[PDB]
């Protein structure tokens, strides 16, 4: 496979980081009064 | 007419069904009532307690629960001298039940009626003409 | 084959398109 | 619930008559009742004859037989409309 | 569990047609039918059986052949009841069919 | 024949199920004495399927590839035994049964309590109207054209839309 | 809050008063029906929803209808 | 507490209801405070451009996936023997058995073997190279950002629609005629006639050579002479290698019938020439409206003047122009009925006459398409019926209805509920009853007494086409008939040989199996319609709830008064009849995929002799194919077959998971979280920390749709793990 680097740098990210910081600024967003 | 708050409580040996932390940070309700009798009594939240001859007072965290009682002494003990506040963490105590002094179920001169329609139920606008509009779907 | 010079074509115009999909979102939330 | 926009030309059809009014005719509101009955056995007779002269199809067909075929449904419409003109008086 | 408990041990179950065995065979598909049919009890509400019925008593109507014991959906309680019934009924039944039709034949 | 069916009596399949069926019972009959009621009971079952074979052969019914007997059902005059012959036997005893029943509603109406003759039916009268089911498609369709089959849509309770 | 309504189809049977668990009903004087009396619904902010009412009223179609809305925390019945 | 925006009465909500509600709710943007219709209409402008934007970048996606990690390059070579490749797999969690028994596909890592058919597809167009499968990905990139930009653009205050604009029937019934629907046809012919079929004959044809390669040897001068048949001239030869010069011809829109020998497909040229036919006549289609130039018809005209004047329809459809085009539910039940019909239609035409070469060979693709997309029409059905039901309740008014075909249904509602109540029983008594006899008769050792009825009827119908397997000789069948020599010229030779090869699903042999099961799909067809049109048709009110209109379209029940109504909303005829969708659904893709299979083997007498009761259909179909899926891992080892052999396990745990939603209902739930929210606020070091929202047990009607999503989707994933590990197991 070519740039082959790529799924072992973009599955971690998109897997854990991305639902990892939506959740967060989700639940930020979701339990502000204002 | 203001709740006298040192009237003694029924004797009761605590349950785990009382009020929690809701109850201090924003409403608790209070039911006080005169029994001829030291009589053993229901509580809405649990097991039994013993109501004190002369003047009780409960402290609940819901006011149905102090209606449930209330009817419960009414009917079991005949006792209808109950009165129902409602108590705010500011220490204001709102009066509630039975509101002008008289019984909701027994009529009362200078009551306003709120919520009465003027037609029948079947005469009411369907939801099509009242759509885009703030118009009341009852009439 | 496909180089990575042409995958990174590829995500130039799909971080092009997150954009695009982040100001039409914003539009459309108000 | 709001205005529903029509073109400019649409007037009422509705109709409880025993025939609609020649409106419903379009561009044909003022031919007769028997020009439409003529043309519309004409256009029977005619899209009939098309038709039964290409009925085995090939793939070099004559053209002018393929589209005189389409009188056939046309025809149709054509004595309705003679019946909505004769029973409007036209 | 699934494999090489239930799916090999149904076999002596699903092949006992035109045998002595063949009535646990049916009462196997009977009870898998039951147990199904208990589901439009649990899963369902009275009000829409209630609205149905009332359809078809129009259809009684009109033929003057409405009786006169009116009749309703079952309570809200005897639904419950009902969906229980048959989800006993039918998955104990199952059971009793796949247990017996396998140890008659091997055991 | 009929859909390129073959008639059960030349079809070579219907020949090898009935022999496979009487394998099969003479391999358990096989096992017993010749008076024992096991062997009596195994020889009136091989006896039957023959019979049945044989019925099914000599009746005009329409074998499959698989050699199992199938049912026409378009309409034509010579398979109107399989399904049009049972249908009008049917629709006469339902007929029957919905006239019947129909009859003793209307009957249960007029009565001093009208719900106590539905769960407490009166015998006499009820039986009464069991004999009179024979001749319903003349009696209904009399019922019918007299104006006291149908309701008009005005006596009947509807919902409001 | 949940919201209250009594039609004028009330023959004044105060049912619906007596069965409320939270007080919401009360009786005023009418002149329309029978009995003088209509109920009326100015407590509405402690209804609970639990239709009592509904089903103690003997007119055909309710003359009491409860219209269930607004969550709060005293119409879900939270003690905590 | 600002969550819900768009509703006051949840964003004061305190308890876990409000975040549940706020996001269930989100796009019924007519509900949402202080709409209008301007607004309203505009918002649904820009989510459609939202929507068209995601669906051209998951089609971007599939190319780019393919492009970067297929072996399309190796398949376009050996289309039988390879093994199509949809993406690789990287999974941190695999083992080394693992990622060894996924590397198939003639590539060294792990990899997920397509079953959607898309290298069929691309094959078929015209790609050949994985250059163009890219190319064709930054195109629908582009595309994607273009109609983002669109729906961005058209919220701005200049470039707003008016109401006036989007309520212009005729103008957009013109264009989506002539235009999207004709126009594209047409330049989808030009396609066809350009590039594919040249690169089905060997010639490459790209953006590079066009212009100065021609489609036709003679070159658009037999068009522009009325010479069209000059086109038909030398088509393919049967002896035509797909891909290649060899046996090709130089035809380019023939009238052949039948397929393509080799491909196993439909001839190019036909399909090149149906969609130049399509072209033209959708483009007549679209001048019947009148925009600004005085030609056309009214459509308000057209509804008014249709009153047959027998009376028999009231006053017609006088009022219904003025109710479709106000109602957006209306609009939407008509294009949900509409397409999912179509989309059983391509359900159906796809397997019967496959249009992709080399595709038929491939029997995972084949029924995984079939059953993907009569899932889709399922769905499609169900939708319309509700949006019906939201039509009446929300949008329609019986004063501009006065005794219209709509107002008219609703006064003979309790017929057609009566009369769908006994056809659905009819059907099912009979149907239920002719099952269980044969299944008693044959379980007694007596097979030969089974009432097996051959469905003479659908017989005829294909005899009826040229099917000259049931001696009916009628029509096409009967070589000296009208209809069998009007059209010997043209299609008839090739079409007699593809319905009378018995190696193709064109027309497939049916016998008393197939009249039982078409008997039950009847039943479920009109059950479920009866509970959606019972849904609809009471929607606005009934004898329990006779106001159900003021209440909405979901509400819980009207309380345990007048003997109870849960269950009473039109929303949950929804929910009751999405049981009935799956049950539907279920019986036809399992009779699909049973004879599919069984004609593959070469067993066909497998299913003729064991679908005539249910124990065949349960040993013969469920548990005899059932043993490859659930070998996909054991104590032994495993294949790449294991991932069906999870997500098989993983839908029997989630479907029955939606049974706990839908049995056990709110009350119980509600007193166990407060004897949690109790033991939280008593447990020392954990009562330092404080929830933000009240735990409160889920609504009656959110746990029905939570328990429906778990059931629905434990549906779908055993389903799809069944019908694709036993087809891949068995391959037949
Ligand atoms: C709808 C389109 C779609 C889908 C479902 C997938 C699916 C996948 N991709 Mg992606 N991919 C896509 C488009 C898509 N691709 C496009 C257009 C590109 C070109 C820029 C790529 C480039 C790409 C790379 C370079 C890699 C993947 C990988 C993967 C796999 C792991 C997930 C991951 O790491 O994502 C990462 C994906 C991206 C960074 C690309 C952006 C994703 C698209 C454009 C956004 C789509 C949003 C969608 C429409 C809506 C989402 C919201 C939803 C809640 C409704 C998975 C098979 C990885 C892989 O092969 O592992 C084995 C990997 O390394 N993809
Ligand atoms: C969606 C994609 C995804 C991906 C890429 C991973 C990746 C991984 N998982 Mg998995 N996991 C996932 C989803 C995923 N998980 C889900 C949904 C579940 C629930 C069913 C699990 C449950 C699970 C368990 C129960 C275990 C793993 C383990 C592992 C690790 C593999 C084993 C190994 O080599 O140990 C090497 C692993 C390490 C050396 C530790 C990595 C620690 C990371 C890199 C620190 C990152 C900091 C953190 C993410 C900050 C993020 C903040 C926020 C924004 C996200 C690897 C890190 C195993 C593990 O934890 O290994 C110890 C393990 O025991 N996973
Ligand atoms: C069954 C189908 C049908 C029927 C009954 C009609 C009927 C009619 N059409 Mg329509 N039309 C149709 C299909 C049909 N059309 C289709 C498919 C197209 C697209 C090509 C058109 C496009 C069309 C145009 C563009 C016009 C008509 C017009 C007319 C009217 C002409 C009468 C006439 O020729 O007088 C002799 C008549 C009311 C004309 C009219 O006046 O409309 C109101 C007109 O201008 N038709
Ligand atoms: C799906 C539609 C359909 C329907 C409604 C019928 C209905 C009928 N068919 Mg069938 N038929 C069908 C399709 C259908 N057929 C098909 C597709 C075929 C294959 C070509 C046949 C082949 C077929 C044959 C070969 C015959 C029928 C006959 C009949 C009639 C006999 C019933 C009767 O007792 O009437 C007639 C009797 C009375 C009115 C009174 C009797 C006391 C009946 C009208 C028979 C008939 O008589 O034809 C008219 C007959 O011989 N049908
Ligand atoms: C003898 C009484 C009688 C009569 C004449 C009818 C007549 C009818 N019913 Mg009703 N029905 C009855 C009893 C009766 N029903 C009973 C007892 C039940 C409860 C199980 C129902 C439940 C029912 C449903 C659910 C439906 C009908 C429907 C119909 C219609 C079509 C025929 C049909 O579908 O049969 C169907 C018959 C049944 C489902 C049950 C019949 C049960 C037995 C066999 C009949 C009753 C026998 C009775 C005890 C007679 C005693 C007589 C004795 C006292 C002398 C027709 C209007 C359908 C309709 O509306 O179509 C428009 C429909 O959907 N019926
Ligand atoms: C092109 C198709 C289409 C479109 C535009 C809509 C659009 C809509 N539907 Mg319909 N619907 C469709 C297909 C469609 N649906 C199909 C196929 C089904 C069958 C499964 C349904 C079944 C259906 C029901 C039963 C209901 C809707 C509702 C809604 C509305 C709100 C959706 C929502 O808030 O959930 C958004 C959900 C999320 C963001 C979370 C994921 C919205 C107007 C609801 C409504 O508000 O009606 C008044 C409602 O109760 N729809
Ligand atoms: C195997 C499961 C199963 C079965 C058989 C049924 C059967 C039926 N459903 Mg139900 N349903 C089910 C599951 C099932 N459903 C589930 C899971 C749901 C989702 C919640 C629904 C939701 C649902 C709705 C919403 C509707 C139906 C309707 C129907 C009817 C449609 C078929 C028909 O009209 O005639 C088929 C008739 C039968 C199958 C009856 C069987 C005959 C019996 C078994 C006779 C045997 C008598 C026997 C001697 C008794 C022994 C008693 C013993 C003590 C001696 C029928 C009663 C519709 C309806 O009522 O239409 C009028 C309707 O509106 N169902
Ligand atoms: C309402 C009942 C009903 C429904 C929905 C269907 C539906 C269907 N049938 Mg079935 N069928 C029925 C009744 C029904 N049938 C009956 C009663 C018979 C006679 C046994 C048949 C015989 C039959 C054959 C032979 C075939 C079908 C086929 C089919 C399919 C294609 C359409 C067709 O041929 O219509 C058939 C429609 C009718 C026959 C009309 C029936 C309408 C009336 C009201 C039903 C009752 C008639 C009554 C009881 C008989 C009168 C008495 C008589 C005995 C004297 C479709 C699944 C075909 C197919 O594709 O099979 C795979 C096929 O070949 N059906
Ligand atoms: C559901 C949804 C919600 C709301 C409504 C909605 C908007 C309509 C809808 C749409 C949702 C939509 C349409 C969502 C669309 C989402 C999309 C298209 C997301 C794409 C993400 C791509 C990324 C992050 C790639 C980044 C590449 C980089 C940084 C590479 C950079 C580089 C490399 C190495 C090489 C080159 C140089 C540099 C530049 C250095
Ligand atoms: C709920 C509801 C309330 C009110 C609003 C609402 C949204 C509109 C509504 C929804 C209603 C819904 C959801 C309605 C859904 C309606 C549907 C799905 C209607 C299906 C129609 C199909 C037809 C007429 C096929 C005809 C085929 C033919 C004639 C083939 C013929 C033939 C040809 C030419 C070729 C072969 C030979 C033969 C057989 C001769
Ligand atoms: C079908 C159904 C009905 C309708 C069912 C009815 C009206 C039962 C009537 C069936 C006939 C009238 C009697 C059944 C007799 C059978 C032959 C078996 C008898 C079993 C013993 C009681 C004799 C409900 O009322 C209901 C209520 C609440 C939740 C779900 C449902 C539900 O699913």
């Amino acid at each position: 496979m070519t740039a082959a680097y790529l799924p072992s740098i973009l599955v971690p990210i998109i897997g854990l980081i991305f639902p990892g910081l939506v959740m967060a600024f989700a639940f930020i967003y979701i339990e502000q009064d204002e | 007419e203001t709740l006298n708050l040192q009237i003694p409580s029924p004797t009761f040996e605590g349950s785990t069904g009382g009020w929690l932390r809701a109850a201090e940070v924003e409403e608790k309700y209070a039911i006080t009532w005169t029994s001829p009798k030291e009589q053993v009594f229901e509580m809405p939240t649990g097991g039994a307690a013993i109501m004190r001859q002369g003047e009780n007072l409960l402290y609940l965290a819901r006011k149905e629960q102090c209606l449930a009682l209330a009817t419960q002494v009414k009917n079991s003990f005949k006792i209808t001298d109950y009165k129902v506040y409602r108590i705010f963490p500011s220490g204001e105590v709102q009066y509630l039940h039975p509101k002008d002094g008289v019984f909701p179920e027994k009529v009362n001169a200078g009551r306003v009626g709120v919520g009465n329609v003027s037609h029948s139920i079947g005469k009411n606008l369907n939801p099509a003409q009242i759509k885009f509009t703030s118009k009341s779907f009852n009439g | 084959m496909i180089s990575d010079t042409q995958i990174f074509i590829a995500l130039i115009l799909a971080l092009v398109s997150l954009v695009l999909a982040i100001r039409l979102g914003r539009a459309l939330y108000q | 619930f709001s205005p529903v926009p029509s073109p400019e030309g649409t007037k009422e059809t509705y109709w409880e008559t025993k025939a609609p009014s020649s409106d419903v005719l379009g561009i044909g509101a003022g031919v007769s009742s028997g020009n439409f009955a003529a043309a519309s056995v004409f256009a029977a007779l005619v899209g009939g004859y098309c038709t039964g002269q290409v009925i085995p199809l090939t793939v070099e067909p004559n053209p002018l037989f393929l589209a005189g075929s389409f009188l056939l449904p046309y025809s149709w419409a054509l004595h309705v409309a003679a019946w909505i003109q004769k029973n409007n008086g036209k | 569990w699934l494999r090489d408990f239930l799916w090999a041990q149904a076999s002596q179950v699903i092949q006992s047609y035109g045998s002595a065995l063949s009535a646990y065979g049916l009462i196997f598909l009977g009870a898998h039918f039951i147990w199904a049919f208990s589901l439009m009890f649990l899963f369902s509400g009275r009000g829409y059986w209630q609205e149905l019925i009332e359809s078809i008593v129009w259809a009684h109507n009109k033929l003057n052949v409405a009786p006169a014991i009116q009749p309703r959906a079952l309570s809200i309680t005897q639904g419950r009841a009902v969906g229980l019934a048959h989800y006993l009924l039918g998955g104990i039944g199952t059971t009793w069919a796949f247990f017996l039709a396998r140890i008659i034949s091997v055991g | 024949d009929v859909a390129g069916l073959t008639p059960c009596g030349e079809s070579k399949e219907f020949a090898r199920r009935l022999d496979g069926s009487v394998k099969k019972l003479q391999t358990r009959l096989s096992k017993y004495e010749a008076g024992t009621p096991p062997a009596l009971a195994l020889q009136k079952q091989i006896d039957k399927t023959k019979n049945r074979f044989d019925r099914y052969g000599k009746a005009g019914l329409l074998c499959g590839t698989d050699g199992l007997p199938h049912l026409i059902t378009d309409g034509r005059w010579t398979h109107s035994g399989e399904f049009v012959i049972p249908g009008l036997l049917f629709l006469y005893v339902a007929g029957w049964i919905g006239w019947v029943g129909r009859s003793y509603v209307l009957f249960a109406r007029t009565a001093d309590k009208p719900t106590e003759k539905e769960i407490i039916i009166d015998v006499p009268v009820a039986l009464s109207f069991v004999s009179t089911g024979f001749i319903w498609p003349f009696s209904a369709f009399k019922e019918f054209t007299s104006g006291n089959l149908i309701v008009p849509a005005d006596e009947i309770t509807v919902s409001p839309r | 809050s949940h919201s209250v309504k009594v039609y004028d189809t009330c023959i004044g049977c105060t049912q619906c008063v007596r069965a409320c668990p939270c007080d919401v009903l009360e009786m005023v004087s009418w002149d329309g029906c029978k009995a003088g009396q209509i109920a009326s619904a100015p407590r509405t902010e402690d209804c609970i929803g639990c239709k009592r009412c509904e089903t103690a009223c003997p007119t055909d179609f309710l003359s009491v209808r409860v219209y269930l809305g607004g969550e709060t925390t005293r119409s879900m019945g939270l003690a905590y | 507490t600002k969550f819900p925006k768009f509703s006051q009465a949840l964003a004061q909500d305190p308890a876990t209801r409000r975040i549940w509600y706020g996001l269930a709710t989100a796009h019924d943007l007519e509900s949402h405070d202080g709409m209008t219709e301007e607004n309203l209409y505009q918002k649904i402008f820009a989510s459609h451009f939202g929507h068209l934007a995601v669906i051209f970048l998951w089609t971007s996606g599939n190319l780019f996936h393919v492009a970067w990690q297929g072996n399309f390059e190796q398949w376009v070579l050996n289309p039988l023997k390879v093994k199509p490749i949809a993406h690789a797999i990287w999974d941190p969690h695999f083992g080394q058995p693992a990622v060894k028994a996924f590397t198939k596909g003639g590539v060294s890592y792990p990899v997920n073997i397509a079953t959607s058919g898309v290298y069929h597809w691309w094959y078929t167009i015209g790609m050949r190279s994985n250059t163009d499968l890219y190319a064709g990905s930054l195109f629908l990139l582009f595309l994607a950002g273009v109609f983002l930009f669109a729906g961005w653009l058209h919220l701005q205050p200049k470039f707003r629609p008016g109401l006036s604009w989007f309520k212009n029937n005729e103008s957009r019934l013109n264009h989506h005629l002539s235009g999207l629907f004709g126009f594209s046809s047409l330049a989808w012919s030009a396609h066809l006639i350009h590039v594919a079929i040249p690169e089905a004959r060997g010639q490459h044809v790209c953006w590079d050579n066009f212009t100065k390669v021609a489609p036709h040897p003679a070159g658009l001068q037999p068009f522009f002479t009325g010479n069209w048949g000059a086109y038909a001239a030398s088509p393919d030869t049967t002896n035509h290698i797909f891909g290649t010069s060899e046996g090709a011809g130089t035809a380019i829109l023939t009238f052949l019938g039948g397929f393509h020998p080799q491909t196993q497909a439909l001839w190019l040229t036909d399909i090149a020439h149906h969609h130049l036919a399509i072209g033209v006549v959708f483009i007549f289609a679209g001048h019947m409206y009148r925009t600004n130039w005085g030609i056309g018809h009214s459509l308000k005209e057209i509804l008014d003047a249709h009153r047959p004047p027998g009376g028999r329809l009231g006053a017609g459809h006088k009022g219904i122009f003025e109710t479709l085009t106000n109602s957006l539910h209306f609009q939407l039940g008509l294009a949900l009925a509409s397409l999912g019909v179509i989309t059983s239609l391509v359900a159906q035409h796809m397997y019967a006459l496959p249009s992709y070469a080399f595709i038929a060979k491939d029997y995972v693709t084949q029924s995984a398409l079939y059953t993907h997309h009569q899932y889709i029409a399922g769905f499609l059905m169900v939708g319309a019926f509700a949006h019906g039901a939201i039509f009446f309740v929300r949008d329609y008014d019986p004063e501009q209805n006065k005794n219209n075909v709509l107002a008219r249904i609703l006064d003979h509602k309790e017929a057609i509920i009566s009369h769908l109540s006994w056809v659905s029983l009819f059907l099912g008594f009979h149907t239920l009853g002719i099952y269980v006899h044969n299944d008693v008769v044959v379980a007694f050792g007596t097979p030969e007494k089974q009432i097996l009825v051959e469905p003479v009827f659908a017989q005829w119908i294909q005899a009826s086409s040229g099917k000259a397997l049931y001696g009916f000789d009628v029509l096409l069948s009967s070589t000296n008939s009208v209809a069998a020599n009007a059209s010997s010229n043209i299609w008839l030779p090739g079409w007699l040989e593809a319905i009378n090869s018995g190696k193709n699903s064109l027309f497939l042999p049916i016998g008393p199996g197939d009249f039982l099961i078409h008997h039950a799909i009847a039943l479920a067809l009109h059950t479920t319609t009866l509970i959606l049109v019972k849904g609809a048709l009471d929607a606005r009110g009934s004898k329990l709830m006779p106001d159900k209109k003021d209440f909405g379209y979901a509400f819980p029940c009207d309380g345990p008064g007048r003997g109870g109504t849960c269950d009473i909303s039109a929303w949950d005829a929804f929910y009751l009849s999405m049981f009935w969708m799956l049950n539907t659904i279920g019986w036809v893709t399992f009779y699909w995929h049973w004879k599919h299979i069984t004609i593959w083997q070469g067993n066909a007498g497998q299913f003729n002799e064991s679908s005539t009761y249910i124990m065949g259909w349960l040993r013969d179909y469920l548990w005899l194919n059932s043993s490859p899926l659930i070998n996909g891992y054991n104590p032994f080892g495993m294949n790449s077959l294991s991932v069906w052999s999870w997500m098989f396990l993983f839908g029997h745990l989630i479907w029955a998971t939606g049974f706990m939603f839908l049995i056990s209902w709110r009350g119980y739930w509600q007193e166990l979280i407060e004897t949690l929210v109790w033991a939280h606020e008593r447990t020392p070091l954990a009562n330092l920390v404080r929830w933000k929202d009240k735990p409160v047990a889920l609504s009656i009607v959110q746990a029905r749709l939570v328990g429906l999503i778990h059931f629905t989707a434990g549906y779908i994933f055993t389903y799809a793990a069944f019908v694709i590990a036993s087809t891949t197991g068995k391959f037949g």
